[PDB]
């Protein structure tokens, strides 16, 4: 709708992208909040107008959540 | 030649084939690309090629399938046979990474590492940190600003290094895995491309801090951790207790409330330390009287330095000294003076 | 011969190969096309390979399979040890371009750089600026008035 | 294109509507112009 026109295909809204951060639940990136960090919860953001904002050939939806590899160091989720 | 591999850094690599180079003295002997005897399958990060419990790696080939054993002339063979040393060097690897479809089974054929490595590598800087236990390179994303186009957020080296590695914000400082990374507590080793931009972007700013300086695009930086640390709130792994310790105001900085005057001691025996180096010593400052710290340690120089502080703002210092080797003899350090 | 790379130009080349040839004293000895060996992976314009700090590259061989070490007769081993240079010379280059599938694998397989060649240097015209430190070298387009 | 896009630092460049290949390079004009093809490009090569 108005708030969900993503240039990019990285299934990700970019409503969710330019603000404060975007968090990934039930495989469904959602919106910000900041009660999360009791959770173990992170925060992060990038750039919408690329499909891969790092380089390496995982997309952001990819990378954000849980849907890659389980041998990757959990020190490289955020894009 | 015996040989073993390692990684670091973040991901693993499947079917490695490193292409090693032997050098004697100037010239080149041979660059051989790894035949299918020591192809090596997995390599899950932080370990190595093959694992801890077993004998290292064997190469003696050169061709492309295995046979015509490696040569060397005559006049070579008289600079081995005096005793002189080879070495040993990587020039590239390549590989493949995993891939998988959706929810189907992991492929990795045809895709190759190699062709995304220039890419990366324009757009990132990199930041090695060396610990006394094992290592770790990153790379980190970077933004440009004369181009208007290239959106990115960009951010500190503070939280360059908060996302390099997971780092806890504790009371304001950071750690990782309980060992204090600070701007005051690391020793931080730039080269004259990285310190040359960054303290010249330093006095632009209000807060003289070089964590919350700004990232740029292209910058190697190193950091390291000490070995015997002071901290006077905890942690001062030390096997020397100190002499005449002052218990007033040991927090962090903004506790600089003791001002004494004497000698303070420390000996330091060889058994927890290691021989044959150049160490560097550290520090930060304050306004006494005077002061100087001795040195006693014999096959090195054993003098002393000046303190001369300009004011009492907290300025860091660095000496070097060299070690013994092995003897029952102690490492001894004074610091004399009046005033702190 | 130990030997490195240059790239002066706009663009990097995955799988880089150049087949080089040796002269002594107006003859040829050998032209080599280079073998797996001294293949270059990644090579980033404005770069060497290796990079600044490391010995050069070998090569020794002129088989296809690394094997056969390179030839010489008597006379030629004579007039060589008499002080005399060799000299290197590049033929022509090889290599491969990067294009992009849907928006994933960066695929460079096969890719050649060779059959775009004979095109841009019969369209555009050559530009050479060197200082103290680096040259550059472009090519850029202009019109045929005709 | 206008005068005022110079003022953010835009830069400004034409090309052939006879071919999709102006440079004779592989990649297309647009995909020179916008730089959505590979990073390790020098910025300069990426006007037709």
């Amino acid at each position: 709708w108005e708030d969900e026109d993503l240039d990019t295909d990285n299934d990700n809204i970019p409503d969710s992208y330019e603000r404060n951060g975007y968090t990934i639940k039930d495989l469904i990136a959602v919106k910000w909040e900041d009660s999360f960090a009791e959770q173990g919860y992170k925060k992060y953001v990038s750039n919408y107008l690329e499909s891969n904002t790092a380089g390496d050939p995982y997309t952001d939806y990819e990378k954000a959540s849980g849907s890659f590899d389980k041998a990757i160091k959990t020190e490289a989720r955020d894009p | 030649a015996n040989v073993r591999y390692y990684n670091t850094g973040t991901a693993p690599m499947y079917k490695v084939t490193p292409t090693t180079n032997l050098v004697l003295d100037g010239d080149t002997l041979s660059t051989i690309k790894a035949q299918e005897n020591q192809i090596g399958n997995n390599l899950s990060p932080g370990d190595t090629y093959p694992k801890k419990g077993l004998s290292p790696l064997a190469l003696n080939t050169m061709d492309q399938f295995s046979s015509r054993l490696i040569p060397i002339n005559y006049d070579q063979l008289k600079k081995l046979d005096a005793g002189k040393q080879i070495k040993l060097e990587t020039t590239q690897v390549s590989g493949n990474f995993g891939t998988k479809n959706s929810s189907g089974q992991i492929v990795t054929e045809g895709n190759s590492w190699s062709d995304y490595i220039s890419q990366i590598d324009s757009i990132s800087a990199s930041i090695i940190l060396d610990t006394e236990n094992e290592s770790y390179e990153r790379r980190v994303t970077a933004k440009n600003l004369q181009d208007p186009e290239d959106k990115t957020p960009e951010l500190t080296i503070g939280e360059a290094i908060e996302k390099a590695f997971g780092a806890t914000k504790k009371d304001g400082l950071l750690y990782f895995n309980d060992i204090p990374i600070d701007e005051s507590c690391v020793e931080l080793i730039f080269d004259d491309n990285t310190a040359n931009k960054i303290k010249d972007s330093l006095k632009t700013l209000s807060d003289k801090k070089i964590y919350n300086v700004k990232l740029e695009r292209g910058m190697n930086i190193l950091i390291k951790t000490p070995t015997y640390f002071t901290n006077f709130d905890d942690y001062n792994n030390y096997p020397s207790t100190w002499s005449n310790v002052n218990t007033t105001n040991q927090d962090g900085l903004q506790g600089s409330a003791n001002k004494l005057n004497g000698e303070t001691k420390i000996k330091i025996p060889m058994s927890e330390l290691k021989p044959y180096k150049r160490y560097v010593f550290s520090g930060y400052s304050k306004d006494p009287l005077t002061s100087n710290s001795i040195i006693v340690k014999i096959k090195a120089k054993e003098e002393k330095t000046d303190y001369l502080v300009p004011e009492q703002g907290y300025t860091k210092f660095s000496y070097e000294f060299e070690t013994t080797e092995k003897d029952s003899s102690n490492i001894e350090i004074t610091l004399i003076g009046s005033g702190t």
